[PDB]
């Protein structure tokens, strides 16, 4: 839909976490 | 899609209030209107964004409210600076495009 | 400091095509989406077409679509509506704008900043 | 209402590859996560295999990873468990099972519809 | 890798108890144990889910509860019915893989 | 332990290009991204360029964009500015920055390690 | 965009300050001032994040708070070696491009 | 049950390359990210690489960028990291480890299960 | 990048503490630290992870604390199993990278 | 040496599914594309389906186009013909075949080697 | 598609020929034909590609030529090894399909 | 097209040849 | 038949784009290629730029290259030639030529037919 | 790079002949010479192509020839008609770029 | 000059992987496409492998495929041969072979530099 | 009128990195394919790297590859090649030159135009 | 699949031949057969490539021919040095990979 | 890996000869060599292509000839300004790269 926000914000965080979560989650919901 | 009044005039140093009423999809989907000032020539500007928050630069006598499926845009004082057409915008849902108002004149 | 500053009007005979472009500066117009309005002569405004910041997606109106289109050349600042099968019925000033960055509920796109305006007469 | 119909079981000497499948009937398949068990003859049930409702999510036991293979045929309510380079240890009955929608703090999946059970004997 | 008794034994009428112990990762983690029954040939069909919620069609003679990093299948009345072999079901964080019992069976 | 040192600079005929480079050592450089700034001599600090930790997306400022261009060669620790129609206004100081990691309510980036300072001078 | 006083000054051990006054889409659009240090050569250094938010290594002499659409960095005691140039710094989401302060002298 | 197993060490001349691998067994492979530790001879352990679990994001330290390559083959329960350029510096024990799934406010990753220890000797 | 003592001793039966000192991006944001024991040989085991938490395999004497901008382990009993390195563990956002500390030799 | 053996066939109800495979062995099967060829009982052979060697191009005859798929499994020597909604017309024996390599200038198609047979009867 | 006569015979060490007739499309656009022969069971075989081309394996007993629109594979000797049905088969143009033929039982 | 040959034959020239035209011409004909 | 009729001349300031448009009709445009000839005034003719026939290949002039873009609207018989940073020595009359269809053993592209002429002046 | 004589000259009826000269890359590689008449304004139109060869509506008084490394256009009748500049173009492998000549100007 | 030398055999345990490496020098090595081949002891050579000058195309005899897997790491004169569940029966001297450069009416691929022989002993 | 102009050399210590650039004019360079030739002080020239008009294509001497990067800018006339990793060996006079056009039986490349010559010093 | 004799031999200075046929896919394709020379260790060496064209360093008296579907090397002189196992090498089109000949010995 | 004499000389007005020998991969296999000619500083020019075609700017006095698996380059005349180095150029099919020449110095 046209009303999807166009820019770009080149303020977001450019940086990346080594730090996150490495892991998968078998245990988590698989259904919708 | 969106329905204005013709025309609006007003003693200088009094109150007008121009409205604009839409759809369900135009308005009752929640989909704030911005209002834009058009002087002769001189390409319009935006005067009132997201229901009423004023931009830096414009008065404080511009203000707007939304209410059900119609939205104002009060103007106080009402001097000669102040002629000009102000038109709505927004979102259609159904028919996925943005559309204006028919645009006032304001006449003092 | 924003300007949009605009050229390529005319009168330009029915069926013919034409170009318009939209020269912008002071800002980080890679950034920004931007829209074509259009107004006919003693008529409302009227929306054209909408690009995204980088161009994957244009969205255009109804009277319109399949003959304007609309693109940026990203690298000197410049946004374009290329204009093909000119009827009688788009012969207006058209206006370069770009949407303003700001967060709500119900956002719906605001064109702070518009262009001078150029028109565009077809016409015999 | 609900239904698992099995197929595909049989003898398969040491070495071979089969398939085994799961039909399903009376719930909107598309919507649900799946499991494959298996039962060796006299021991305890064990996993074998999960698959996501879209199927992008795979995860397998330790001892059937890189040679079994689960899929799903979304279109037409059908689950599927390849099994390759099956060894000797691979012989028990393969039960097709549903994961059942329900909200807890300690979600862990659980199984409430399961299929008929199908035998799978490794030999010679 | 959970832990239960080889078998169970009680008169008809009577009560009886299955444990299901396991480790810090299984059920001192935080995780719902399952219980699945499965009588001779006849694929297990969900008993109790969730640490003792019944599901429709259970008759209100099974129920459970979590204690620490065990949890147990009270079984009431003891029929003819309930001849069959009771299997746990929970997630192991430390293997990431999911875990089913050693299995009773009860004898009555 | 986190440095960065920057090379390349020197006296460039206008018209001609120039490319300035930032060797980085003591920690993830390819899990941050860095800015170039530039100050004209006897004035104040301007931005230049800005380029994500894996490069996909970059942005520049008004008066630098369609000739400069930023990017980095992540597997050497090394990022780079190419700077081609080098105009007399293009003279100046320029230093290779570091985003900060912290978490606002109002992230605005910040440069927290920056390199040497070199010059680039465009004259005759 | 961001604008400083040209210059400071105050006799050692007297607390001086230093103003950055931003637009609606500097400072009262919520954005963070960073601040910087900059001595002769000696390419500038953070001093302040985030408002005041003091980095390791900086003394506590420097502080820094916001008010309204402006900052202003605090610095008390006011030694030799503060004599350098404070440099803004912030996001304006109408320009969508960061932007440095106008820069300062404080010269004791 | 848990088991990390590893091989591939010896003595290597400088500036020839070797790989070292490590087999896992027990646990769910390609759900679980893993990290390199290297400890040279009489000091602490140091930092070499991570990956997560499905391989698409790895990150070095700053003393072996540009030279290790870490990855999995994620079918057959195996962890890699090849190494290129072998520097004299690079002369410790390889240790294989696996990330422990745990949360908390603070969250940093934890090894919990550690590789039995390569040796790798880079002279003549 | 981590700080530790050298080493520490002493006299069986008696309480020891080791100490990990870091700094504003190592255990100042927050970042867990986590102890590893390694015997000669013997690649080292997770001794206690997340500030304290002591995972299962791990007898009770070992326990440990975070204060400010560092933690420690304190370990009871010491007997003669207890002789190895000890290396804590945390993430530096500065570095953006894991963090190894010096490590220390408890000889009893 | 070259070998073409098949397995997979049966009696399916009307409406069913059913999977058939060919393994070979003895020639380089990723670089053929091969042939499904159906032979109803007393009439005549007609074609079914063509598989490129990588399997990128799949062609279908008219009378089976939407029902049948034909893929190949590269790195074990299997071809499958997945046969969905079986009919009473799809009962015959069903032959794997391959396509020789040779070159002329009206090039059509021949299937030098051909699999046992295996016979799938759709009844009641 | 392409069209053969329903069965053939010979007596033993006389020649027979079997005529193979197809359209524009499958013979005209000069497509080669491919002869198998299909004993009872016996997955049939390659006899003849490309328009007589012999395999090698087949004796010479069996041979084939082209001409304008029908094919024909001529067999000389006939003996009772050479029972079987002999089959066509080409590319159709227009199908976009190979054709086969209806193929011929050799009786002797 | 069913009638296009789908093998590969592994014996096609594996290598690759530095001295190739590496230049263009751009008076080919450009039409067709 | 044969016609090519150009426009978009005028008087450009230095440093400005300004695009040049040629409409052809009477022959199958998509089937040909096309050239760029610029006349100074006084001065002899010179090649600008060709671009092949569906548009895949294009070659500049030394003087015009990564200034000037040459590209054709394949569905609309037209062709443009895009001129960027117009410079002062960039004046001159802007021809349109097609190259001819012709066969010889020393073949060099001949414009056979040539479009009207467009001054472009670049002045202040 | 193509050299041309500034101008030539003749009364009308008699004949002239207006020279190329190019390098061993222009007319010496075998590249054919292309010549373009051009009057005032009235954009030039091809005279005759590939070393003589007349287009179709081209006087039979225009004709060509090539010699080593330059060629020559001859004119027959040298009419009024024939007021106007004489360009070549030929390809030029050395530049890999299209070469037009200085061109001549005919003035009877 | 052309030099071919090779590491990694030795004995391995049935069931487990090994990979061999090809290090060249002196030639063009990323112009040239290289295969394995494998001697078992006190028997005739036979083909492993095959890979392309890119590493694109790569063919593999029937007895290793599935198991082995050729590629080669171009930007540092490297071929490897990745072999997994190795069996009793490939026990051998592999050899890493280069394709000469000819050409001929009947051209099938030649073997002009071979590689040292390394031997690969999978026992017990 | 073909000019090669180069640029970039200079003292550079071991391990470091260096680019050297070559701007030429007066031709149609993305129509040509260029080399780079190498002179030790004192030696005969040597071979470094040959890329294609397009930049699809490059080839690297043995002795450079891994380090050197050869690389062409088509836009804007210019030809580079990136150097890591820079031992003593590479220090030379380096050369950029200019595939000729020519066509010949025995074809093989010829450098027609060559550069100034730029020396590269690796030294402490 | 290409067949070799088990072994050749000859007195010192006589010449022999190794013989090697193979099948229509192989040699009777049109497939080059070349040829390696095998000496103890000693991974092989080409010796003949092409159906007898020598590279350089092989000395002349290796020699090579093609006759119908089998291939040979006539090796002349016969030297100590030329005491090794030849094999022989080629593409087969049906098996689509390149087939090693059985290998033969020769012992002078 | 293409073979030139070290230094070759003359009296000026007489005839020398420069020879390039290359293997049976470099000039037995068909590649064309090519000379460049080196003055000190001086980056080498093109002399001779192809053997033997002259470029132009070459005086004639430059002449190449090919023979076997070697070139020469035969130069008359031997001015002073003829003295330079000189390197052949050809393309190796078994290296797969470009080969020069040792160099020869003619010193007149």
């Amino acid at each position: 839909n046209p009303n999807a926000n166009p820019n770009a914000n080149p303020n977001a965080n450019p940086n990346a976490n080594p730090n996150a979560n490495p892991n998968a989650n078998p245990n988590a919901n698989p259904n919708a | 899609v969106l329905t204005q009044p013709p025309s609006v005039s007003g003693a200088p140093g009094q109150r007008v209030t121009i409205s604009c009423t839409g759809s369900s999809s135009n308005i009752g989907a929640g989909y704030d209107v911005h209002w834009y000032q058009q002087l002769p020539g001189t390409a319009p500007k935006l005067l009132i964004y997201g229901n009423g928050n004023r931009p830096s630069g414009v008065p404080d006598r511009f203000s707007g409210s939304k209410s059900g499926t119609s939205v104002s845009l009060a103007i106080t004082g009402l001097q000669a600076e102040d002629e000009a057409d102000y038109y709505c915008q927004s979102y259609d849902s159904s028919l996925s495009a943005f559309v204006f108002g028919t645009g006032t004149k304001v006449t003092v | 400091q924003v300007q949009l500053v605009q050229s390529g009007g005319g009168v330009v005979q029915p069926g013919r095509s034409l170009r318009l472009s939209c020269v912008t500066s002071g800002f980080t117009f890679p950034a920004f989406g931007m829209h074509w309005v259009r107004q006919a002569p003693g008529k409302g405004l009227e929306w054209v077409a909408v690009i995204w910041y980088d161009g994957s997606k244009k969205y255009y109106a109804d009277s319109v679509r399949g003959r304007f289109t609309i693109s940026r050349d990203n690298s000197r600042n410049t946004l374009y509506l290329q204009m093909h099968s000119l009827r009688a019925e788009d012969t207006a000033v058209y206006y370069c704008a770009r949407v303003k960055n700001y967060e709500s509920s119900g956002y719906s796109q605001c064109l702070d900043y518009w262009g001078q305006g150029v028109l565009v007469t077809v016409a015999s």
